[PDB]
């Protein structure tokens, strides 16, 4: 029994892991078996305060990392009066008393497509000349 | 070797598709009406009720585009604040050195490396990372000649009974010079000042 | 004649001698009054949830 | 429908929005998650505040953790969160991943590794500094030189300490500081209500409840009644969803300038 | 299809690896100061 409701099929323990399958309330479970526990927030430790003492370095090590990010989605079209009436006049006809609201999708599509070319413009084009190694 | 590092595209291309399988699959609707073709309503009874089946199917359908036509609205909103973070991303930690804390990698930032990616980019970031600390003794001025001394760049520290000057980031210990310090009061008013030459 | 579902408790709300039953907002019922024991109950939906 | 067979049986043939609208709510509650653990879990240990306290001078206890409440809360939280304050038909609220006292001890972390450690434990490991040295490195850093700080000790020591008493009591008497938080949970709030209430419109059939159309009436109108309903319904529940879909953006926005500050201005200096 | 087309982007891909690499030459080379 949870603060976010009851379970069954897993077993309790009283250790601390880090999280696997978020469950909620401060809990969750993972595979050993299924178990379930409350989530550790990391290691634990006190660092030597004192008001005359300092720690300096004396290595060092270079690291490399990654980060993705993307920039863009496909460019899609859509018809209304092929959409909803598929080459039929008395649909068409029908259709016609609504008004437009085919003239504003369209509208609000090609706005999204060349939102799409201008995001990737620019973010690659920084640069007026194409050098070379 | 480790797949599942590209998370967000995936996500992306997910969820694109999956909008565009739910438009193309609620044209198999009735909507209340007695078919879901309009060909088979046209060929099996006569106009002026034809009108209201084909009125039940052009609401449905309209009320279906509506809704994703925002949906994408949305989606396309939440895409260009990402591409905008990029394009500043590229422009601060490719064409120069960054100094805001964490903005691009964690440690101190030396340069980036730009990537292509099918719908984004990917940047590699390279960082300084100290290691192998030591502990030593420290104080925050010298008096000398009834005179305070304080360091130039660096910090005072003692390896249990000499006096070094050394910069912050980088054990490097060096002889207290007149070169290195520079003079200002005596030493009355400065809390912990200690006693050499 | 007030119908609905929900499971009936004993309930310590004070209707004033001519009430009949009560409501929280949002126009629910939330208190009734049985008409033979003269006594205020109380009504909680039935349990529910994904 | 509200346990209604007919009800259900019409609704059949509406198609699959269902599948859509629990899809969208489902993304926006992921999201609250993801906001609220990037900005606060910016470290990788629980760093810890030592027993014996004496940063030079300054004061620090109205913001350190209370260990005598249960809360584990400091004096200004405890201000804090007793200033703001606030399954029933068909609708239900998720508790939240993080409890209150994970945030507490996040909070805590941060408070004493910059404390005892300066700058240094967001690039790497914790470096041990003195509160007084590190004050005036951080002087340096802003063109005046190291020499002030150091004759000026006491002075800026008690102005620090004025200037903390001040926010407290201006946090604790003064009402109406805390417009932004309140102001979003009304909106959640006042949204989650206007929705309930809705269920008691007509929308152009000649009831609003079920059981009296089924019961008044023989199954050929009742269906264009039931059909009415349904419709009204159903658009409202779509309003709802959009507002939220709007909403959660913009908070996702104030998230993540939040972070970029947590992480710009606390673990280090800008 | 019934009406659905996706339309190509303006940039290939080939175009786009071209700029990468003129930013990465132009960084190797010069440093900053290209910016
Ligand atoms: C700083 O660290 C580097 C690597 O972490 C040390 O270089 C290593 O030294 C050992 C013993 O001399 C060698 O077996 C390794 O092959 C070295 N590593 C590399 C990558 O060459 C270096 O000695 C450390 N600095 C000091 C002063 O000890
Ligand atoms: C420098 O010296 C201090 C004190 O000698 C070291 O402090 C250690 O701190 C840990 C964690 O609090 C304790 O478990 C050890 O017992 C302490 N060592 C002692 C008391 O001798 C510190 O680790 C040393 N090194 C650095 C880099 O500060
Ligand atoms: C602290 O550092 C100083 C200088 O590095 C050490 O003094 C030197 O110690 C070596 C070891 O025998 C001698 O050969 C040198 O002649 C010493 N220098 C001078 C100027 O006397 C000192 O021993 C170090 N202290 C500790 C505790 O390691
Ligand atoms: C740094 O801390 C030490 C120890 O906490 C302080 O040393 C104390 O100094 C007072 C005044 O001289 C003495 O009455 C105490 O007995 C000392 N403590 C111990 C444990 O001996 C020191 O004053 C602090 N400040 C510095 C060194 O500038
Ligand atoms: C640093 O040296 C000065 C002088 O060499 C010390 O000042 C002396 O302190 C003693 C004890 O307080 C007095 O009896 C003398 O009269 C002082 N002499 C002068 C010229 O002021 C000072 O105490 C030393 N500092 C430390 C920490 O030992
Ligand atoms: C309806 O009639 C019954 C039958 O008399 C009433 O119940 C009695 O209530 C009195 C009042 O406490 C008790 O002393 C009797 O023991 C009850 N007898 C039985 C058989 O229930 C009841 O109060 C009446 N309800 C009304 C008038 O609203
Ligand atoms: C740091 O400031 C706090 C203010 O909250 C000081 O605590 C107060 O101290 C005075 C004098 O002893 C008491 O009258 C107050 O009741 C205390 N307030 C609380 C909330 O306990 C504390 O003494 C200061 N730190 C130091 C080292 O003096
Ligand atoms: C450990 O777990 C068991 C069952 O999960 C529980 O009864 C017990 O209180 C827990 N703690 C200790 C110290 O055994």
């Amino acid at each position: 029994q949870t603060r976010a409701g009851c379970l069954i099929g897993a077993e309790h323990v009283n250790n601390s892991y880090e999280c696997d399958i978020p469950i909620g309330a401060g809990i969750c479970a993972s595979y050993q078996s299924i178990i379930a526990y409350t989530m550790s927030l990391g290691a634990e430790n006190s660092v030597a305060y004192s008001n005359n003492s300092i720690a300096i370095p004396t290595n060092f090590t270079i690291s490399v990392t990654t980060e993705i990010l993307p920039v863009s989605m496909t460019k899609t079209s859509v018809d209304c009066t092929m959409y909803i009436c598929g080459d039929s006049t008395e649909c068409s006809n029908l259709l016609l008393q609504y008004g437009s609201f085919c003239t504003q999708l369209n509208r609000a599509l090609t706005g999204i497509a060349v939102e799409q070319d201008k995001n990737t413009q620019e973010v690659f084009a920084q640069v007026k000349q194409i050098y070379k190694t | 070797s480790t797949a599942s590092a590209l998370g967000k595209l995936q996500n992306v291309v997910n969820q694109n598709a999956q909008a565009l399988n739910t438009l193309v699959k609620q044209l198999s609707s009735n909507f209340g009406a007695i078919s879901s073709v309009l060909n088979d309503i046209l060929s099996r009874l006569d106009p002026p009720e034809a009108e209201v089946q084909i009125d039940r199917l052009i609401t449905g359908r309209l009320q279906s585009l509506q809704t994703y036509v925002t949906q994408q609205l949305i989606r396309a909103a939440e895409i260009r604040a990402s591409a905008n973070l990029a394009a500043t991303k590229m422009s601060e930690c490719v064409l120069g050195q960054s100094k805001r804390v964490d903005f691009c990698g964690k440690g101190y930032h030396l340069m980036s490396f730009p990537q292509s990616a099918p719908h984004g980019v990917v940047f590699l970031h390279v960082t300084y990372v100290p290691a192998q600390e030591k502990n030593f003794t420290t104080a925050p001025a010298i008096c000398h000649d009834g005179k305070a001394h304080f360091p130039r760049e660096g910090v005072f520290v003692s390896n249990g009974t000499h006096w070094f000057v050394t910069q912050r980031n980088f054990y490097e210990p060096q002889i207290i010079t007149t070169d290195n310090t520079f003079v200002s009061g005596n030493c009355d008013v400065v809390i912990g000042i200690v006693n050499n030459t | 004649g007030l119908t609905g579902t929900g499971v009936l408790t004993e309930s310590n709300k004070k209707f004033l001698p001519f009430q009949q039953f009560g409501r929280d907002i949002a126009d629910t019922t939330d208190a009734v009054r049985d008409p033979q024991t003269l006594e205020i109950l109380d009504i909680t939906p039935c349990s529910f949830g994904g | 429908c509200g346990d209604s067979t007919e009800c259900s049986n019409l609704l059949l043939q509406y198609g699959s929005f269902c599948t859509q609208l629990n899809r969208a709510l489902t993304g926006i509650a992921v999201e609250q998650d993801k906001n609220t653990q990037e900005v606060f879990a910016q470290v990788k240990q629980i760093y810890k505040t030592p027993p014996i306290k004496d940063f030079g001078g300054f004061n620090f206890s109205q913001i350190l953790p209370d260990p005598s409440k249960p809360s584990k809360r400091s004096f200004i939280e405890d201000l804090l969160f007793n200033k703001v304050t606030l399954k029933f038909n068909g609708l239900t609220v998720l508790p939240p991943l993080l409890t209150d006292e994970m945030i507490a001890q996040y909070t805590s972390a941060l408070l004493a590794g910059t404390i005892t450690s300066g700058w240094t434990f967001g690039a790497g490991a914790a470096l041990q500094i003195p509160f007084a040295m590190q004050m005036a490195y951080r002087f340096n850093g802003i063109g005046v030189t190291q020499n002030v700080l150091y004759e000026n000790q006491k002075l800026i020591a008690n102005q620090f300490n004025s200037a903390i008493g001040k926010i407290q009591d201006s946090l604790s008497s003064t009402a109406s500081a805390l417009g932004k938080l309140q102001n979003v949970v009304n909106q959640n709030a006042q949204a989650l209500n206007t929705l309930v209430k809705q269920l008691s419109s007509n929308f152009g059939a000649i009831s609003s409840v079920l059981n009296d159309i089924l019961s008044r009436l023989d199954p050929p109108e009742a269906e264009v009644q039931i059909d009415r309903l349904i419709t009204g319904r159903l658009q409202s529940l779509q309003t709802y969803v959009t507002q939220q879909l709007i909403r959660a953006a913009e908070i996702r926005a104030s998230a993540n300038l939040a972070a970029t500050k947590m992480s710009e201005c606390v673990l280090g200096q800008s």
